[PDB]
């Protein structure tokens, strides 16, 4: 009972406010939150475009 | 190491300065001179954004290693063939650098031998 | 120790300042953390005020 | 036979290594008795004022008053222009000024000549 | 609630120089015609659980036996499971 | 700490102080108990052959030379008891030592708790107030002319008397108030 | 977001890989994100919906102020105090807007450096070049004026620069 | 800490326990009030070693000026009581 | 400059620790030497390896002060190692945790300190640097092993040297759990972290056999 | 003030002064929080010579090691695309002189 | 929070079997981890590739001519 | 601007018509209300100014100083309430009258659209403060202090007057707007050199400049607490404000006439800082710290860059608040010990813990601890000086060291250690003193959140 109420008043409430503060106020302006673009490897497909990166150059595989 | 012992106590000119190798043309040995190959292109290697010091001739194996590590995340030992492949390729690159150093050293030795022999002939 | 609540508060303050130092993106924020950890180190080294060598 | 310990200003001579305490003489004994007598008189006065239940203030110390007065207010009436005072005052009050003046004047003259030459590369030097 | 159990001091005649390095000190000292008046004051440091010592390598190898046994059992289990 | 010092140290006091310093620093040097005990008995003997040296000039040349020897082989990092002046907890609890007179400035609501303590405290204050008037006269009558010669205080000699200047010796805060 | 103009603060199309698990072992990140969504985003979204409908219940507007153009310091008489006043105010407003332009370009540069990751030294050449251009122009316009800057001092600085330019052009033409 | 609140009885018992392990004094003779110089025929060096033994037993160090005038076990016990402030 | 500063720092602090009698002083000089090693790693242009060493050193050095403070408290505020005797059996958990921490500090293979210090020595051997800084780094590693030996031997192996009234006590769940969490760290964290972070430097794959073994030999 | 007797019962135990005694002109220099002149086990000049000697020696040997660096019998690393020309600075409108690496 | 442990005065202090088994268990786990990692990853200390020999390489491999080519 | 001037004047009849036991309450409450009115002035605009009338005008440099001046009076009344308890009613009213007149002159000096009006009020302030020092001061040295504080000031300020009227005979006006708009360069001449000196020296004396600072330690030590607060917080900033105003007619002469002063500051700020390390008096130490901070402000004003001016404004506000707080703490100790010797009363953290935390926060703000506005001013001035010359950093850098050092020294000598045994009259801190401390320190940590309010007109 102590841990359940504590995880509400000390974890749940602050994350609620911060998520609201970031989603609706901070990201409202440009460039406030910037994320390094995800790495692209040969053979991945992209959600937005749907295309597939062409595979690699089939190097001589031995050992 | 003994190479430092040879250079810094014996004759400096008999051994290379590591900063400036090679001092001799690549074609000085033989005319075949098979070119080195890269599998990783510009665009996909840039998109993998490896590192500037990691963008060497072993890039393809590192690309596949990172791809498989991303794919099989929770079981983070699933990529052992890939890491071994990249590590062996880097071993090959280091051994080729060893061979470049040693070829330069022998080329240098012959050059020194050629000049002294020629000098002896001139003096004779 | 009679002041254990204070001791714990001090430790927490140091952790906060060090987190500020580590997560800082510019130089002013990093200086805030830099001086915060230093001041809290001063306050925790001289924990026993009455000892001359601690001061 | 052991190496000898050589005292210095910031590492003084130990008491047990002072030959004065081994050169024992009777006038030394009277001097020690007189010093401890003065100390005991002072300690007696302090403890008589200190344990008194009627006292509800600060026990004023003439030694502390003399120390602070000498350090602050006794300096100028006892000052005299001497070669030592004049030379030290001139040095320590003028030399640093002209030294720093030369340093900064040289630095800024070099900077100005470079700027007039245009070879300083002030790219992105916007805020000053 | 604290440790108030009325601890008693042991017998003072318990402590003997015999069987301890204090005996060797005594022998060496009497070889030059002297005796240590405080030998028995320290004998408690060689009497109880302090009688047996552990070597440095023995200290570092504190749990090597059970670790080795567990390693052998684990490697045997892996050997039996893989060859199938 | 407690006893009043004398005008000087006699030869025996200096010799005993040297003996203590030498033994402590030897213990700091030879750490183990058997090694220390052996070398301490050797130190006692080597300290002992000149016990009977009679004339004072040889005895002063001796212990001066010894003093020099001590400095050379002392152990620049000797063992110190934790509560000793160079110890690691010398003044650790000194910030917890609050004077007794501070109790007079408590709020009456604070004094509402602890009533027995303050009743006993008032009894102590009355005792001190009467004893002080007796003790000024006692210490004035016993002190030799010209002021005291040493830092020694006479004891109480009558039935109801208390030792002069006792209030700040018996009302020490504590060794570890907390 | 329709709150800010994408063209002033350009952003790449944000291509992301698709999840292609190779092992059937269930990863903790996806479960953690689903429980985070359920336990955090939904209450926040509901609260935002309530707040936005309350804001829509009361709609009122504010306007961005328009400033007319005014004759500047060059077409102002020597002692004519009113024209100097208005030209100075206009020059100060232009100085502030130029500061804001440099700020915009700097934000572009910073965002590019963070976004391009390890390949920033090559993939952010455009922003670096435009920032170099803007920085050179701003330094030419406004540097070295001092704490007591004014429109007259900027005009004098510009005049000596263009005198040097005219001298250089005349020397090069007649070289 | 978790240290016991030592009392007068414990101090006396430990002082006499240390004294009995001093073989230069016969255990069956010594008592609480036995003088060192006369009743036990001890040297000054023996007294100062006894002070060292007490210090090492109790974990704290008596200053020289106070130690050099401690001639009875009851006297040592009372000094330790004054330092540690153990009224009972 | 960074490399030379780190080398002289690690050497000088190991040399100072080699002969200290306060346990906290020795462990503090150990911290100073490990920081010097970190900046040596910085000087050979391997920042990520220095960060990994930071993370590993956190675990094992914090737990080493943990054990030191446990000893000090159980010995009635005694910090000098000259009055610390046979504690190998008197305090079993403090002994085992301190041994584990000292082995992690000295780069015992496949422990927390292995995965950072080992590669640090590997890289400082295979880089174009000072000879003298390399020598001081190796000597500092040897001296690290040496003062770890000093603490263990001189505070756990002999006969007891502390006052007769024994108040040794480990049986506090707070102390035991706080120690054992950092024990699990100092045993497995290096392996876990090294196998979960993506590769961000080229390795020293091929090397003379004697140079690969240099760290172990010196320790 | 640090080398005054720590066992005497001063009127100011922390500063180690008695009420009424003359105060040194530089008391605030010597307060146990500041410069102390307590005698040291080693002489001042010996410590100075030793400290200076150790520092001078390390400086000399660091400079010597700069004169005589340590390395492995290897050549430089080879980087594919014109020594990584485009990913280090760029300038893709200049057509740099192509540099190619020798395979062995 | 713990248990009750009383002083001994010159004897070995009392030890609970819990602390002994816990210390023994953690030492055993450390040694088991060392042995297991050494068994499954032995090259991490030994290495996986042999170090080549410079002397062994032929002149033709290094393209070295004894003043014959030029 | 009359909406602040008129209520401050009305403070006088209200004080003189109050009951004998209601003067402090009415003065404090009304003065606080006036301070609230001052906040409206801050809403400054990025263009020229708030030109209220032909006589007065407000600016983002003048507004923070006006707000600080209005805020300082309630605190001075609170600090003076204690030691004036045994004083007759007429003389207490006279003391409050001196404070009100001082505030009136100070408020007027800032709006002061013309330089002659500014000079007149700038010198009018000299009379009430002199009366305060030489009447309600304890020691016998106060008379000397007064004389020094007088003549130094006038020695610098009488030439300024001449220069001022000279300018009005050549340009035709001394209105600051006309001066700024019709500014012309100063030619390199001997007459121009001496006009530059006449313009600068008046404000350079009141900063004070190192070498011309002998009046300050006296006038601060022998002044009463209200006098010390007003001297350090506001009266030292009049020189900085005047320098910021008048250097618009001194270009390009300042480009080399500033060299002797910069040196005197850059070295001087070191010397006085070192002086703080060996001080037997709290008030003297705080006075020398003031000298060092104002030396840095002098360097900032002489460099004449936007960052220099922003840093100088921020540092002036921060130093006013911090030095007032430090003097108030020292006076709380003094009214108990009656000694003003720093070594005497020791170990006070054990007896007054809340005073101890007040001392700690005051020392940390004097320390220039980020992100306090003291650090903001320090850093802007240091960056500007680095751009002026890369070598200044050494001096600047070392100054920071010494500052921190003596600051913590002041905290360790008085609060830490062992309490003095024979002093048994350390009564608990009053609510008045704790309230005074909080009302000093909370505005500092509230200003650190909105720095543009105190960064001046070049923000
Ligand atoms: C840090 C994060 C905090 C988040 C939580 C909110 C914090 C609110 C702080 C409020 C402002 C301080 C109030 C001062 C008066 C206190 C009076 C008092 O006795 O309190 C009674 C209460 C109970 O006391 P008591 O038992 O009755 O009395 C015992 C005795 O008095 C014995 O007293 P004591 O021994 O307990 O001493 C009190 C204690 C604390 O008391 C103080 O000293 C207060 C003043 C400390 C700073 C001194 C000025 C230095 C310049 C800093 C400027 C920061 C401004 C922040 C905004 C302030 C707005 C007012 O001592 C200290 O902790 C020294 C702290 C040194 C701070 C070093 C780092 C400072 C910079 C931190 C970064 C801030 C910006 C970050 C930007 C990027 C990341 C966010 O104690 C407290 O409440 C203490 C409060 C905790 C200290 C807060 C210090 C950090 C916060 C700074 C301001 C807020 C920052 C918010 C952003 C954080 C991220
Ligand atoms: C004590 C604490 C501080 C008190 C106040 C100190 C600050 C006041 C110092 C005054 C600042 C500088 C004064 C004059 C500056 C002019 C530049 C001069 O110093 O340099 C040379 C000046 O040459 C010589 O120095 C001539 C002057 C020599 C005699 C004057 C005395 C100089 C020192 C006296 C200082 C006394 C201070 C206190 C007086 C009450 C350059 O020679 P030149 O390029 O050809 O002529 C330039 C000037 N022109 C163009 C107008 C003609
Ligand atoms: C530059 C610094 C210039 C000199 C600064 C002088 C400061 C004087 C005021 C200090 C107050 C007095 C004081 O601090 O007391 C001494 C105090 C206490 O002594 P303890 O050893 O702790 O004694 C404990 C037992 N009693 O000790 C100190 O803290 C003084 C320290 C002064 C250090 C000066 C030497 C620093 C030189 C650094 C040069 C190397 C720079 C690093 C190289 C970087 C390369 C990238
Ligand atoms: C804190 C104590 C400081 C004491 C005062 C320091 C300030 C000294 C500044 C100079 C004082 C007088 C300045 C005059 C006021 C400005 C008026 C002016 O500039 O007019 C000049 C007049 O210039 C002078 O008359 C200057 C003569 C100065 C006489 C008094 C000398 C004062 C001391 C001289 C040596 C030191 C000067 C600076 C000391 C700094 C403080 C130590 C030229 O005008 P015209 O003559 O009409 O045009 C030229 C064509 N005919
Ligand atoms: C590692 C540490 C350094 C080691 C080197 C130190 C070397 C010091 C040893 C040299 C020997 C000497 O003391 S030098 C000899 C100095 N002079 C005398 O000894 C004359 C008479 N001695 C006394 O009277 C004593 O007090 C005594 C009788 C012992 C007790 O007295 P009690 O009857 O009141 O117990």
């Amino acid at each position: 009972y102590r841990h359940s109420i504590f995880a509400v008043t000390h974890v749940l409430i602050p994350v609620w406010i911060i998520h609201y503060y970031l989603k609706y106020h901070v990201t409202a302006k440009p460039y406030t939150v910037v994320e390094r673009k995800p790495r692209i490897f040969p053979g991945d497909t992209i959600l937005e475009t749907g295309e597939v990166i062409p595979l690699m150059k089939e190097f001589p595989d031995q050992h | 190491g003994a190479h430092l012992a040879r250079r810094y106590l014996g004759d400096a000119s008999k051994e290379p300065d590591p900063l400036r190798m090679p001092t001799f043309p690549p074609d000085y040995g033989f005319p075949e001179r098979k070119e080195r190959e890269m599998v990783a292109t510009q665009q996909e290697m840039n998109d993998a954004q490896l590192m500037l010091q990691q963008r060497d001739y072993c890039a393809h194996y590192l690309i596949q290693l990172l791809k498989c590590k991303r794919d099989s995340f929770p079981n983070f030992l699933a990529c052992k063939h890939e890491q071994h492949d990249w590590d062996y390729c880097e071993h090959l690159d280091y051994v080729k650098r060893m061979k470049e150093f040693e070829r330069e050293r022998r080329l240098l030795q012959r050059k020194k031998r050629r000049e002294q022999r020629e000098a002896e002939m001139a003096r004779g | 120790d009679p002041f254990i609540n204070r001791f714990f508060k001090y430790l927490l303050l140091f952790l906060i300042t060090m987190m500020i130092l580590v997560t800082a993106n510019n130089l002013f924020q990093l200086f805030i953390g830099w001086e915060g950890v230093g001041i809290m180190s001063f306050l925790l080294i001289g924990w026993w005020h009455g000892r001359t060598d601690a001061n | 036979s052991f190496p000898k310990y050589k005292p210095s200003r910031l590492a003084t001579l130990p008491a047990t290594l002072d030959p004065a305490e081994y050169d024992i003489s009777p006038e030394t004994r009277k001097a020690q008795a007189e010093r401890l007598a003065i100390r005991s008189r002072l300690k007696r006065e302090y403890l008589l004022q200190y344990n008194d239940p009627n006292r509800l203030g600060v026990i004023e110390d003439p030694a502390l008053i003399r120390w602070t007065y000498a350090r602050s207010a006794n300096i100028y009436p006892n000052f005299r222009p001497t070669p030592k005072t004049s030379l030290l005052g001139a040095l320590f009050g003028i030399g640093p000024l002209f030294f720093w003046y030369y340093v900064f004047k040289t630095d800024r003259d070099k900077k100005e000549k470079l700027i007039q030459e245009g070879k300083l590369d002030q790219t992105f030097n916007i805020s000053y | 609630e604290h440790g108030h159990s009325k601890m008693e001091l042991p017998d003072y005649k318990q402590w003997k120089i015999e069987g301890t390095p204090l005996e060797t000190v005594q022998e060496k000292l009497a070889a030059r015609g002297l005796r240590d008046p405080w030998g028995r004051n320290e004998a408690w440091r060689y009497s109880g659980g302090f009688a047996n010592n552990v070597s440095f390598v023995g200290a570092l190898l504190k749990g090597f036996k059970w670790g080795f046994a567990a390693f052998v059992v684990a490697v045997g289990a892996e050997y039996y499971l893989e060859s199938q | 700490a407690f006893s009043a010092p004398a005008a000087y140290l006699t030869h025996q006091q200096k010799v005993l102080r040297l003996y203590k310093r030498a033994l402590r620093h030897l213990e700091s040097w030879c750490v183990h108990r058997d090694k220390y005990r052996y070398f301490a008995c050797l130190m006692r003997a080597r300290f002992d052959e000149h016990k009977n040296e009679k004339d004072m000039v040889k005895a002063t040349q001796l212990l001066r030379q010894a003093e020099e020897e001590f400095w050379y082989g002392q152990h620049p990092q000797p063992y110190i008891f934790p509560e000793s002046p160079g110890g690691t907890s010398y003044e650790r609890y000194e910030c917890y030592k609050v004077p007794e007179w501070c109790l007079d400035d408590w709020h009456p609501s604070e004094k509402a708790m602890y009533p027995d303590y303050f009743a006993k405290r008032e009894q102590w204050k009355r005792l001190r107030r009467e004893s002080w008037e007796r003790e000024v006269k006692q210490l004035q009558e016993e002190t030799p002319p010209g002021g005291p010669r040493t830092e020694a205080l006479p004891p109480a000699r009558k039935e109801g008397d208390l030792p002069p200047l006792w209030w700040h010796i018996v009302t020490r805060p504590r060794e570890r108030p907390m | 977001p329709d709150s800010w103009d994408k063209d002033v603060y350009p952003e790449p199309p944000r291509r992301t890989p698709a999840p292609a698990p190779q092992t059937s072992l269930p990863n903790p990140v996806t479960y953690l994100t689903k429980i985070f969504d359920l336990l955090v985003d939904r209450p926040v979204t509901l609260a935002r919906e309530f707040i936005e409908q309350q804001h829509a219940k009361n709609r009122y507007y504010y306007y961005h102020r328009e400033f007319r153009r005014v004759p500047d310091i060059t077409e102002c008489e020597e002692k004519d105090i009113l024209c100097m006043f208005e030209a100075e105010m206009q020059w100060r407003r232009d100085y502030k807007v130029d500061q804001e332009i440099v700020n915009i370009i700097q934000e572009r540069l910073k965002a590019c450096q963070q976004r391009e990751g390890e390949s920033y030294r090559q993939n952010c050449a455009k922003e670096l070049e435009q920032f170099t251009q803007v920085s050179k122009a701003f330094q030419d316009r406004y540097s070295d004026l001092g704490a007591h800057y004014s429109a007259r001092k900027c005009l004098a600085k510009q005049k000596q620069r263009m005198l040097a330019e005219r001298k250089a052009a005349k020397e090069a033409a007649a070289a | 800490s978790d240290a016991p609140p030592l009392t007068l009885e414990a101090i006396k018992d430990r002082v006499l326990y240390v004294l009995k392990l001093y073989d230069k004094i016969d255990p069956e003779k010594l008592s609480v009030n036995s003088h060192f110089m006369k009743d036990l025929g001890l040297d000054s060096l023996d007294q100062v070693e006894i002070i060292m033994a007490m210090e090492d037993e109790f974990g704290f160090e008596i200053p020289d000026i106070d130690a050099e005038k401690l001639m009875c076990p009851q006297e040592i016990v009372d000094y330790i009581a004054d330092k540690k402030d153990v009224y009972e | 400059m960074t490399l030379c500063l780190g080398a002289i720092t690690t050497l000088f602090t190991a040399l100072c620790a080699i002969t200290q009698n306060d346990i906290k002083k020795i462990v503090a000089f150990s911290t100073s030497s490990q920081l010097g090693l970190m900046m040596v790693t910085i000087g050979i242009n391997q920042p990520h390896l220095a960060f990994l060493h930071i993370c590993m050193h956190a675990f094992f050095k914090a737990m080493l002060f943990m054990c030191s403070g446990s000893i000090i408290h159980s010995l009635n505020d005694e910090q000098d190692i000259r009055k610390m005797g046979g504690l190998y059996k008197a305090m079993p958990f403090t002994t085992t945790a301190l041994i584990i921490g000292s082995l992690a500090l000295t780069g015992m293979p496949y422990l927390t300190g292995f995965y950072s210090k080992d590669l640090i020595i590997e890289a400082v051997n295979m880089s174009y640097t000072n000879a003298w800084a390399l020598l001081m780094t190796l000597i500092a590693t040897s001296l690290t092993a040496a003062y770890s030996t000093r603490i263990i031997f001189f505070a756990f192996l002999g006969k007891p040297r502390f006052p007769p009234l024994v108040l040794i006590n480990e049986n506090n769940p707070l102390l035991i759990n706080s120690i054992k969490r950092l024990l699990i760290g100092s045993i497995f964290a290096g392996f876990i972290i090294s196998n979960n972070i993506p590769p961000m430097t080229v390795p020293n794959t091929t090397m003379p056999l004697y140079m690969k073994m240099t760290a172990l030999i010196v320790t | 003030q640090q080398e005054r007797d720590p066992w005497y019962d001063w009127d100011h135990p922390d500063l180690r002064l008695n009420w009424g005694e003359p105060i040194h002109w530089d008391l605030d220099m010597y307060i146990r929080n500041r410069v102390d002149t307590s005698p040291t086990p080693v002489s001042w000049n010996t410590m100075c010579k030793h400290l200076f000697g150790f520092v001078a020696f390390m400086l000399f040997m660091f400079w010597v090691g700069e004169i005589y660096p340590s390395y492995q019998p290897v050549g430089p690393k080879q980087y594919p695309y014109n020594d990584l020309y485009l990913e280090r600075g760029g300038d893709p409108t200049k057509e740099p002189e192509p540099v190619v690496h020798y395979e062995i | 929070g713990g248990v009750h442990i009383e002083p001994r005065y010159r004897q070995f202090p009392q030890l609970t079997r819990s602390q002994l088994i816990q210390a023994e268990f953690f030492s055993a786990t450390m040694w088991f981890w060392i042995l297991w990692r050494f068994w499954h990853d032995s090259d991490a200390v030994l290495g996986h590739f042999p170090y080549p020999d410079p002397s062994q390489w032929t002149d033709e491999e290094l393209g070295i001519l004894p003043d014959d080519e030029d | 601007m009359l909406k602040i001037i008129i209520p401050t004047t009305m403070l006088l009849p209200m004080t003189w018509m109050s009951k004998h036991n209601m003067i402090w309450i009415n003065a404090t409450v009304h003065s606080l209300l006036i301070s609230l009115i001052s906040l409206s002035l801050l809403n400054q605009l990025g263009e020229n100014s708030l030109n209220f009338s032909l006589t007065f005008f407000s600016d983002s440099l003048s507004a923070p100083l006006l707000v600080l001046t209005t805020w300082l009076l309630p605190l001075m009344l609170m600090a003076s309430q204690s030691h004036l308890s045994k004083e007759t009613t007429t003389r207490k009213k006279l003391y409050i009258t001196m404070l009100i007149l001082l505030q009136l002159f100070l408020i007027m000096t800032f709006t002061a659209t013309e330089l002659i009006l500014f000079y007149i009020l700038f010198e009018a302030t000299l009379v009430p403060t002199l009366i305060i020092i030489t009447r309600w001061g304890n020691q016998t040295e106060r008379l000397n202090a007064g004389l020094y504080f007088l003549f130094y000031t006038l020695a610098g300020s009488l030439p300024l007057l001449v220069a001022l009227v000279y300018i009005q005979n050549t340009t035709g006006s001394l209105n600051f707007l006309i001066i700024h708009y019709w500014s012309h360069p100063l030619s390199n001449s001997w007459s121009n050199i001496f006009m530059w000196l006449a313009c600068i020296m008046a404000f350079m004396v009141k900063m004070p400049l190192y070498g011309l600072h002998l009046w300050l330690p006296k006038a601060h030590v022998e002044a009463p607490i209200a006098g010390s607060m007003v001297l350090a917080a506001v009266l030292l900033k009049l020189g900085g404000y005047g320098m910021m105003r008048i250097t618009t007619i001194l270009n390009p002469l300042t480009n080399y006439m500033a060299y002797p002063f910069l040196m005197l500051s850059m070295w001087g700020m070191i010397m006085t800082s070192s002086i703080c390390l060996r001080q037997t008096d709290l008030k003297s130490l705080i006075a020398y710290s003031s000298v060092s901070h104002m030396a840095l402000v002098i360097v900032a004003i002489m460099i004449q860059t936007p960052w220099s001016f922003m840093g100088a404004t921020a540092l002036m506000i921060a130093h006013g608040l911090t030095s007032s707080m430090l003097f108030c703490l020292a006076n709380t100790n003094y009214e108990r010990v009656h000694s003003r010797t720093m070594i005497l009363a020791r170990g006070l953290q054990t007896l007054l813990p809340l005073m101890a935390t007040w001392w700690l926060v005051a020392s940390l703000t004097n320390l220039a601890l980020p992100p306090s506005i003291n650090l903001i001013g320090e850093l802007f001035i240091i960056t500007a000086s680095f751009s002026w010359s890369n070598i200044t950093i050494i001096l600047m850098g070392m100054n920071m060291m010494i500052t921190a050092l003596y600051s913590l020294y002041m905290l360790i000598t008085t609060q830490r250690g062992k309490y003095t045994h024979h002093i048994n009259n350390i009564k608990p801190s009053f609510t008045r003193e704790n309230a005074l401390m909080a009302l000093h320190i909370l505005p500092l940590l509230l200003l650190t959140l909105n720095p543009k309010m105190i960064l001046g007109p070049l923000y």
